[PDB]
């Protein structure tokens, strides 16, 4: 009924959908730290970047590659600022919290 | 199917902002350079450049005197506003040369052998 | 990977092409141009070799249990790591420029890009942030 | 924004331009009213994009091929 | 232990590599079946409209 | 095509594994494996340069910052209720519903797509970045400027 | 030809010169930077086009810069203004995403930078929560943009995926029940950033909505949630920062009622009156004028807030949006009680206003006294003015 | 055939690493008016092999306070990355080969940082961050140098690339200062003199330690081949030996920098110079 | 010194012999001394067409 290319494409799309929801939900579900939350946000960005690159190949179009570069730039900038804020908050509140970087406890 | 043989040495002639107009006035130069833009600039453009520079000097002198640094602040503020005015004037002159604005003064001055 | 359609096989019919593709030798001048497949095999082979290096002294070496043998004998890094991240992104942006035969407006756009880069860098230089005294 | 990845334009750029040209040449005061008169070009553009009807035809031929081999296994 | 963790990771990777393609295959089979039902309903509507539309 | 499809499906396993484990170090190791594997997945689509950008930025630069922050800020508290409190069943239900069964997929009504490899041209990318999307390039530069200045202003003194 | 892009080159050249001037001024040990602020305001005027909304944003940001004092804060506000201006001209989801993300990063960094005293860690905490909540909304925007791009093959914003983009826009306005990031921000972050956050991004995003957005859906349940939650929350929260956060949620519910029934003229009138009231609210030193904000945010008749609410009510009744209108009228009746609590707190009390000691004597009496003359704007508001 | 080609590549890499470490000892001795290893085999030609076999029958110390997996994984990761980078040099035809090797060498930071995290030493954690800071700081100058190199690399069809077979077979006389900066960047990446202040393998014994040093010398050979391809007009045996002799010669005659000193050097001297040279070469290339 | 000469000679000989052997092996795999050249999309298309047409010529040869 369907070919090997159709299996490959549907497998890619199913994988990226589960990747997106894993990055959105999982670290919050497992009650993890802000550092792991930022890592999972990077997983969300990776899923969107893979989707854009797949579509850019699928349509023979340039816009997915432009979006890929932009996503990498924005994600790294936001992650760096978030980690700096995490370090500052940890040094401000560790004298009375111990588990200061975990707000899901 | 078989793609076009790529031309690596030819880049597309494209500016990132596209005007989406046809010019409604006679075209003297479809693509003027900076020398062409300055040498056909009107006197009102130079007047607004000098007015912006003077206003910048006075305001920079006022604001730079609160930290006792009035003269370099005045010089910097004058240059800052003056280059804003100069970019405005050069753009206006280039648009008149390309035909997107009225250029009756410019057609009777930029074509010495094509005057009449 | 093997081609799964007649259009992917240049409309060559038969069963000899399907078996010949599935049992082909790797060739950069055949069907596998620019392939990056030797990079995976190199990883597998080198991981095998280093695992054999790890495991072997657990067999052919003497060993004695001791409780003392199994015992231990700044913010500038944040600056370096974050600055390296941003500068690596900027160099990755500059790489598609250098791989093209650029015209003059491309050159001036690239120089505006570099100017914004070096202006932020020169501000951090002038405020004494690249003096690693702490 | 319609530039190709390895070619000059995308592979379904001209179908999109046909659709936008149809939308340009109508005179109805609403886009939703103009869309009802250009549905053939939008359908051809969608068929360029995803080939849903070619895939449907191949699925129907495969259903008939699987039917002519299970219900029909006639020996010589 | 280290050997237990390596064995558990290998088991999880192999089980994921064999089990998920069955989920994807079932999903694609359901989509094919629903598409064929849609094709048959469209053909039925076309025959009805040809019958009472001249 | 068993190994290629398995390599595609491994990314979702590593995405779950990042949050599943209790060790922050192991979470980062799972993320590094995921980004390397995804860079190899992107090269199945024909992208050579953008896969290398993925590797160089995320694994080379950002994960080093993650490992420095984790190694500087994480005294072991995996016993300290990271194991003794467990996880959220509502969040796991949301993940199952939205990412396993996928009641709201990105393809919408479509359920089958043909995956097609591309042929990345870096001349086309250079032309696009420096002629057609030049304003977006400059605004990306401005975002990087915000990152540099903002970090150096927010650095704890 | 690049002759149609001199304003962009002027923007970039001005940023390049301003960074170098700020560096040279700091090498002299100048503890004040009014010259840098004047150059920033000149740069703001020089890059703004000749539309009504663009100049409204420009003049608003020129007024806002008088409450900021460091060089880095001025740079972050300028680079947030670039995103705020260019979002109004965005006709795709590419530029939409980049402008929104630039604004989010600037706001996060400013929340980290400007906190002082015992409230530093509270501000950093609320900035971290805002960044984490913003990251997943940005991921939702990217994911559904990728879905739309795959389905249509183009950059048109049509189809079912626009519902999630609409939810992204509703998050950026603090619409209930996605409202709690703003409630967290109001309780800890200082007053100047609260003044910035309640005025400029709402104007930028609503202008993008007016200019280039269509969806086939509704926002009515979020109108109901915003109005009821904001009114009841401001009735129940004794801290004044939380009172004003919840009253802001109520006001954004009214603006969404104006959006939902079309008629953007009432939206623009109410938004302008609200922005002027915000400019008065966060710069008050005499507490008697806190009562004028109260009577003009309760919709009491002769003041300008009445007119801003009443054209929204008129256009809603014109197109017969009866149920949402009835809910809006009930929440308006509830809002009066806590605005009367404000009047009880700050009008029926003895007057004490401390003098300045280290100069700068009551430094924003000009703007606050100018914005109190919203009792004279109603003569122009009654006419067909905003259309 | 790919597995055969990779193993036939792997054999001279390890043989060459053994002979490099012997030749470093003996050349360093000859500069210091002595002999170096001569007893162990005729002309000392068995000394690296007996070092390897001695470490083979040496007891592996596994500290029972560390994480065993990352402790084992760090030298394996270093060795694997060195071998993969050599395969990218010789068994590839990719369009962006220099970018591939730059990406691989950017991954080599992980072995140092995993050794720093795994072992429970106070100053291993202190020195791993310094070594990573040094490698991270000089990677940017290496990348900007690659940008300057790639502006002039075009194949026959007219496409610009970083393919090694398309590089010219004459020395690049126009880029002598960039070549010198590249060589000092190679010295900084391999933690040699004058950047050898940071060690991280203080807890490793036997073949994990041997894997660390094989990876270090193989990475040195990778960077030597890369410099000979980019600046010296090709990859050859004589050029590999001459550049190795130059590195040992510099190690014989110079003292080392302090940490902040080479940080200021890499962030105030080498990066602005490579960026300015990139701008000048881009102006030339128009 | 004279003691440093044998190791330095051996490094050169090792790399010469190894590169010669690797060259012969990869030449046997690829059968043309330009296998390591850069290839764009047109050259990749040409090689893939050549491979498939060679297979077709082999298929048609075993029928006469
Ligand atoms: C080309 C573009 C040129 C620059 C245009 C943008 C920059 C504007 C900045 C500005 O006016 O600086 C204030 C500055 C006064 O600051 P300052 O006296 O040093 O500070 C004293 C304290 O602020 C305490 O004094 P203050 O608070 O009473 O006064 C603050 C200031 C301004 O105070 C305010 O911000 C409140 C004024 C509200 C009116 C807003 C007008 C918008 C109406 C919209 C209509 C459409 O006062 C004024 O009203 C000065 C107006 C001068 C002409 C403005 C044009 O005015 C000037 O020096 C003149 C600037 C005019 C151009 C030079
Ligand atoms: C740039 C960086 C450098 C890398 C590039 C270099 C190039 C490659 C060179 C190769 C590396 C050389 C050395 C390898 C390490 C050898 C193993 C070792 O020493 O122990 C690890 C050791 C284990 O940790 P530990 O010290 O025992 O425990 C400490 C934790 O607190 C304990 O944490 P925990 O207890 O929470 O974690 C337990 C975990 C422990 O995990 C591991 O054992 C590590 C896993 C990765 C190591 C891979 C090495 C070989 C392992 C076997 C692979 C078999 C896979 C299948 C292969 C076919 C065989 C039939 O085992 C599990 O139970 C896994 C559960 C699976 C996920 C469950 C969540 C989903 C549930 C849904 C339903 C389930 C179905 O530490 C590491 O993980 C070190 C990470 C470094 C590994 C290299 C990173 C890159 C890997 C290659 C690239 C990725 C491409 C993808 C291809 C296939 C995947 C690998
Ligand atoms: C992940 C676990 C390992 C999976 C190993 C694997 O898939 O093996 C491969 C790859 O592994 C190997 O072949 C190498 C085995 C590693 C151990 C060798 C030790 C050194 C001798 C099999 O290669 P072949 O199909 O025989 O080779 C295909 C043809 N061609 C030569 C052109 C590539
Ligand atoms: C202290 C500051 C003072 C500033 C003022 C003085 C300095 C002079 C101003 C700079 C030069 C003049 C402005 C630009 C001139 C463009 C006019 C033009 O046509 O010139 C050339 C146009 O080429 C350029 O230099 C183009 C510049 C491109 C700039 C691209 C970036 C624009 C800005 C993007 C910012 C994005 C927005 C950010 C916020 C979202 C080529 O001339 P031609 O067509 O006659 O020659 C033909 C030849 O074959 C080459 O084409
Ligand atoms: C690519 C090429 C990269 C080149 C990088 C250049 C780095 C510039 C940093 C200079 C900072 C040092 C400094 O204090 O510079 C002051 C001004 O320099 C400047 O303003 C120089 C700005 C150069 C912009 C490029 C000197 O003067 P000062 O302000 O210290 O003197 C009066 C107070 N004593
Ligand atoms: C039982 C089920 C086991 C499932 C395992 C799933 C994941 C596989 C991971 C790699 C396995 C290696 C051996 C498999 C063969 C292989 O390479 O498969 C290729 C798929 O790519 C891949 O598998 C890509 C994954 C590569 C990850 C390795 C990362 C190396 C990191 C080193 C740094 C690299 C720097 C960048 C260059 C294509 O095989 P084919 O069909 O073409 O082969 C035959 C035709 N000749
Ligand atoms: C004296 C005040 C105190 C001093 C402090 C100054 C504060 C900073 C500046 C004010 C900030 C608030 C402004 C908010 C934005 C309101 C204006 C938005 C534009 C608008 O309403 O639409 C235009 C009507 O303009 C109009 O004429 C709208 C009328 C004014 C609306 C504001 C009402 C409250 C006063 C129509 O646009 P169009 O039809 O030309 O567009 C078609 C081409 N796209
Ligand atoms: C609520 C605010 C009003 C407070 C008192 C309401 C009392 C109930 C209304 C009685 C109206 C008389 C009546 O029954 O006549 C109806 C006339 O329809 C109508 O026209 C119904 C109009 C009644 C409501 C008008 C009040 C609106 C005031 C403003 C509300 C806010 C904005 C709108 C949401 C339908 O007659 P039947 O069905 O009994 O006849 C049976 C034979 N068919
Ligand atoms: C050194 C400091 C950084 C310099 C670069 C910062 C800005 C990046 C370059 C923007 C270039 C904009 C177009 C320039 C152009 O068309 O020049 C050709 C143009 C051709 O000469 P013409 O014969 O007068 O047309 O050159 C000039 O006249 C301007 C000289 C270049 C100056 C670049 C910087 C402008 C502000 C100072
Ligand atoms: C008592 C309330 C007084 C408010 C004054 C309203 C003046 C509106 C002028 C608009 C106009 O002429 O357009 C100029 C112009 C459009 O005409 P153009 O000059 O032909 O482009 O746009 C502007 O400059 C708009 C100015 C908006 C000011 C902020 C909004 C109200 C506060
Ligand atoms: C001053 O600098 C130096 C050091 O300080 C940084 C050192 O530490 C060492 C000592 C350390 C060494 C030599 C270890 C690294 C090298 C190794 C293990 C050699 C690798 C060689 C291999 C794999 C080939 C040998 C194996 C063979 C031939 C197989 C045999 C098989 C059979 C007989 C069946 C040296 C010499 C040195 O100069």
């Amino acid at each position: 009924y369907y070919t090997e290319g159709e299996i490959f494409g549907t497998t890619f799309m199913y994988t990226t959908n589960m990747m997106f929801w894993a990055g959105i939900v999982g670290a919050v579900a497992f009650r993890r730290n802000l550092i792991i939350l930022l890592l999972s946000a990077e997983t969300v960005m990776l899923a969107c970047n893979m989707n854009f690159l797949f579509t850019a190949a699928y349509l023979n179009d340039i816009t997915g590659a432009i979006m890929s570069i932009t996503i990498t730039t924005i994600a790294a900038c936001e992650t760096a600022i978030g980690l700096a804020l995490c370090v500052a908050y940890f040094h401000m509140r560790s004298a009375t919290d111990v588990e200061a970087l975990n707000m899901l406890k | 199917t078989w793609p076009e043989p790529p031309n690596y040495y030819e880049a597309p002639k494209h500016g990132f902002k596209v005007t989406l107009e046809n010019p409604t006035f006679p075209i003297i130069n479809p693509d003027p350079n900076i020398t062409d833009a300055v040498t056909n600039m009107r006197s009102e453009n130079w007047g607004v450049v000098a007015g912006l520079a003077g206003l910048g000097y006075v305001a920079g002198y006022y604001f730079g005197a609160k930290v006792h640094w009035a003269k370099p602040t005045a010089l910097f503020t004058s240059i800052f506003l003056g280059k804003s005015g100069l970019l405005w004037g050069m753009s206006d002159s280039a648009h008149r040369l390309m035909g997107f604005k009225e250029n009756s003064k410019e057609v009777a001055a930029n074509l010495p052998h094509v005057m009449q | 990977y093997n081609a799964w359609s007649p259009a992917q096989r240049y409309f060559v019919e038969g069963d000899h092409v399907v078996t010949a593709e599935a049992s082909r030798t790797f060739q950069f001048t055949g069907l596998d141009s620019g392939s990056f497949y030797p990079y995976v095999i190199a990883t597998v082979i080198a991981t095998a070799i280093s695992t054999v290096f790890i495991v072997a002294p657990l067999v052919i070496a003497p060993s004695r249990v001791d409780l003392d043998k199994s015992s231990a004998y700044s913010v500038s890094f944040y600056l370096v790591s974050i600055m390296y991240l941003l500068f690596d992104i900027e160099i990755a942006y500059l790489f598609p420029y250098a791989m093209t035969h650029a015209s003059l407006p491309m050159y001036w756009t690239m120089n505006l890009f570099l100017a914004i880069l070096v202006a932020g860098f020169a501000y951090e230089w002038g405020m004494g942030a690249l003096e690693w005294r702490e | 924004a319609g530039m190709g990845l390895s070619t000059g334009t995308a592979r379904c750029y001209d179908w999109y331009m046909d659709y936008l040209k149809c939308m340009d040449e109508r005179k109805e005061p609403m886009i939703a009213l103009r869309r009802e008169h250009c549905l053939e070009w939008l359908e051809d553009y969608n068929e360029c994009l995803h080939r849903e009807k070619e895939r449907t035809r191949r699925q129907v031929i495969e259903r008939e091929r699987r039917a002519q081999l299970a219900g029909g296994s006639k020996p010589a | 232990g280290l050997i237990r963790n390596i064995a558990t990771f290998a088991t999880a990777v192999v089980g994921w590599s064999v089990g998920i393609p069955f989920v994807v295959q079932a999903r694609m089979n359901g989509y094919v079946e629903r598409n064929l039902a849609t094709y048959d309903a469209a053909q039925r509507q076309k025959a009805e409209e040809a019958a009472i539309g001249g | 095509m068993f190994f290629e499809n398995s390599a595609i499906l491994l990314c979702a396993l590593l995405s779950i594994a990042v949050g599943y484990t209790k060790s922050p170090f192991m979470s980062l190791m799972y993320s590094v494996m995921l980004f390397i594997n995804s860079s190899f997945v992107l090269m199945m689509l024909g992208f050579e340069f953008l896969a290398l950008v993925n590797l160089l930025v995320y694994v080379g630069a950002l994960a080093v910052l993650f490992l420095f922050v984790i190694m500087l800020l994480e005294i072991p508290a995996t016993e300290l209720r990271a194991y003794s409190r467990g996880w959220s069943t509502l969040g796991i239900f949301v993940f199952i519903i939205n990412g396993v069964f996928q009641i709201t997929p990105s393809m919408g009504p479509r359920g089958i797509i043909t995956g097609l490899p591309g042929a990345e041209s870096i001349t086309n990318l250079g032309h696009a970045l420096y002629l057609y999307f030049a304003d977006l390039l400059i605004l990306n530069s401005l975002v990087l400027t915000v990152a540099l200045f903002g970090r150096f202003a927010i650095a704890p003194v | 030809a690049a002759a149609a892009a001199m304003i962009e080159l002027d923007l970039c050249f001005g940023l390049l010169l301003l960074i170098l001037f700020g560096l040279l001024s700091l090498r002299n040990g100048h503890v004040s930077l009014a010259h840098i602020r004047f150059i920033c305001q000149c740069w703001l005027v020089m890059i703004t086009p000749l539309e009504v909304q663009d100049f409204a944003l420009c003049i608003l940001t020129v007024v806002l810069l008088q409450s900021f004092h460091s060089f880095e804060a001025l740079l972050f506000l300028l680079l947030a203004y670039i995103g705020q201006l260019y979002m109004m001209h965005s006709c795709n989801l590419v530029s939409f995403y980049v402008c929104l993300e630039a604004q989010t990063l600037c706001v996060v960094v400013l929340c980290g930078l400007l906190a002082r005293g015992a409230s530093t860690s509270f501000s950093v905490e609320a900035a971290l929560k805002f960044l984490l909540l913003s990251a997943m909304v940005s991921g939702m925007a990217l994911f559904w943009f990728s879905a739309m791009y795959q389905r249509t093959g183009s950059l048109d914003m049509v189809g079912q995926e626009t519902f999630w983009i609409l939810l992204v826009m509703l998050f950026k306005l603090g619409v209930a029940p996605m409202h709690m990031w703003s409630v967290d921000l109001y309780g800890s972050i200082p007053k100047s950033l609260l003044l910035y956050l309640s005025t400029a991004p709402k104007l930028s995003l609503f202008t993008f909505w007016a200019s280039s957005w269509h969806h086939d859906f509704s926002v009515g349940v979020f109108i109901l949630f915003s109005m009821f939650i904001g009114s009841i929350g401001a009735y129940g929260q004794p801290a004044l920062r939380s009172l004003f956060a919840y009253s802001t949620i109520n006001e954004i519910g009214l603006l969404l009622l104006a959006v939902e029934t079309a008629g953007f003229h009432t939206l623009y009138q109410h938004l302008g009156i609200y922005i002027i009231t915000q400019l008065l609210l966060w710069n008050l030193t005499d507490k008697r004028l806190f009562a004028l904000c109260a009577v003009s945010l309760a919709g009491l008749p002769p003041f300008a807030g009445f007119f801003g609410k009443a054209w929204i009510f008129w256009h809603a009744m014109s197109v017969q949006a009866f149920s949402l209108l009835a809910a809006a009228l009930f929440c308006t009746l509830l809002s009066l009680v806590y605005y009367l609590r404000v009047i009880r707190l700050f009008w029926t009390a003895p007057v004490h206003t401390a003098a300045s000691f280290t100069g700068a004597p009551n430094q924003t009496t000009l703007t606050s006294a100018c914005a109190v003359a919203l009792a004279f704007a109603p003569v122009m508001l009654v006419k067909p003015f905003v259309i | 055939m790919i597995v055969a080609s990779i193993l036939i590549l792997i054999v001279p890499v390890l043989l060459s690493v053994a002979m490099f470490t012997l030749a470093e000892r003996t050349v360093m001795a000859s500069m210091q008016r002595r002999f170096g290893p001569q007893v162990s085999g005729i002309s000392g030609l068995l000394q690296p092999f007996w070092d390897g076999l001695k470490l083979g029958v040496k007891e592996p110390v596994l500290p029972d306070s560390s994480s065993a997996g990352a402790f084992a994984a760090s030298p394996m990761i270093s060795f694997v990355l060195s071998q993969v980078a050599w395969v990218g040099i010789c068994i590839s035809d990719a369009s962006f080969q220099g970018l591939v090797i730059m990406a691989i060498s950017s991954l080599a930071v992980y072995g140092v940082m995993l050794a720093g995290w795994a072992s429970n030493s106070k100053y291993a954690f202190l020195g791993c961050l310094r070594s990573v800071a040094l490698m991270v700081s000089y990677e940017l100058s290496l990348g900007a140098a690659l940008l300057s190199i790639g502006l002039f690399v075009t194949d026959g069809t007219g496409m610009k690339c970083l393919n090694f077979a398309e590089m010219p077979t004459t020395p690049q006389y126009a880029m002598l200062p960039l070549c010198l900066i590249f060589l000092v960047c190679i010295l900084a990446e391999t933690k040699r003199d004058p950047f050898d202040l940071p060690g991280y393998n203080v807890e490793y014994s036997s073949l994990g330690f041997a894997l660390f040093f094989i990876a270090e010398y193989a990475n040195m050979a990778v960077m030597s081949a890369i410099a000979s391809i980019y600046f010296l007009g090709g990859f050859s045996a004589l050029k590999i030996t001459a550049l190795f002799f130059a590195f040992v010669w510099t190690r014989g005659t110079l003292p080392r920098y302090r940490y902040d000193q080479f940080m200021r050097l890499g962030w105030k001297a080498f990066l602005p110079l490579t960026l300015a040279f990139f701008a000048l070469h881009a102006s030339v290339a128009i | 010194g004279w003691n440093a000469l044998p190791s330095l000679v051996i490094i050169t000989g090792i790399w010469t012999a190894g590169l010669f052997a690797l060259d012969k092996v990869q030449m046997f795999r690829e059968n043309k001394p330009a296998w390591a050249n850069n290839k764009d999309g047109w050259q990749k298309a040409l090689y893939r067409r050549d491979w498939y047409l060679q297979r077709e010529e082999e298929t048609l040869a075993m029928a006469k």
